[PDB]
């Protein structure tokens, strides 16, 4: 009984959601490739092989992949959106 | 065979590419298509004095093409763009 009084609210906020995640897809559809490595800026030269730095430090090099890799929550299509948005409304990675 | 430390081979010449360098890149690939060239004058030189060692072409590019073909020497960290020879031939003092 309390969830059938409830469903105007969950109309409401559903439909303001899938606006926002409307929105999302219009703004950041796609930008949210990057490079393995903070150095290749389009997949067009982030190919190969490339000298990884532990930790930072300069006498501790390592050879690794750079893969052209995507978000695991971006608004690519309206889906991924709302996925995104419904795990900030839930107050959990939504700084990063 | 002697006068060298390893194994080498005339047959052609050997070509190192950095690891941060991709090959098969369009700016790899057209450097490492004129440069096949390189090998004819390489054979051509040894034939006129056999006790000739390494001649290499250090590329701009970052890949070096060295003759007689030798297998690379941990991780690699070989730039041919800091190389004290080089670097003396990119510019004056
Ligand atoms: C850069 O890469 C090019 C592509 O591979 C090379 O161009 C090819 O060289 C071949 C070797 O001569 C050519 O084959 C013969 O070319 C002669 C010259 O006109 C002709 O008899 C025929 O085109 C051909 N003979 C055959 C097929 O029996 C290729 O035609 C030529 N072009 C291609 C493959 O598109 C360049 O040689 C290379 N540059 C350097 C410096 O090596």
């Amino acid at each position: 009984v309390a969830i059938r009084t409830i469903g105007n609210i969950m109309i409401v906020t559903t439909l303001l959601q899938f606006m926002f995640a409307c929105i999302g897809v219009q703004l950041f559809k796609g930008k949210f490739y990057r490079c393995t490595d903070e150095a290749k800026s389009n997949p067009e030269e982030c190919r190969g092989l490339f000298i990884l730095y532990k930790d930072g430090d300069v006498d501790s090099p390592v050879v690794r992949e750079r893969i052209w890799q995507n978000s695991d929550f971006n608004f690519d299509n309206v889906l991924s959106a709302m996925m995104a948005l419904f795990t900030v409304s839930t107050f959990e990675g939504w700084p990063a | 065979d002697a006068n060298f430390g390893r194994q080498i081979s005339y047959q052609h010449a050997a070509v190192h590419i950095p690891t941060d360098i991709y090959e098969g890149s369009t700016i790899v690939l057209n450097e490492l298509n004129w440069t096949s060239a390189l090998d004819e004058v390489f054979k051509k030189n040894r034939e006129e004095d056999p006790s000739l060692l390494w001649q290499v072409f250090g590329s701009a590019t970052g890949l070096a093409r060295y003759y007689p073909a030798s297998p690379w020497v941990k991780i690699d960290l070989y730039d041919v763009r800091r190389r004290p020879w080089y670097i003396q031939g990119a510019a004056s003092p």
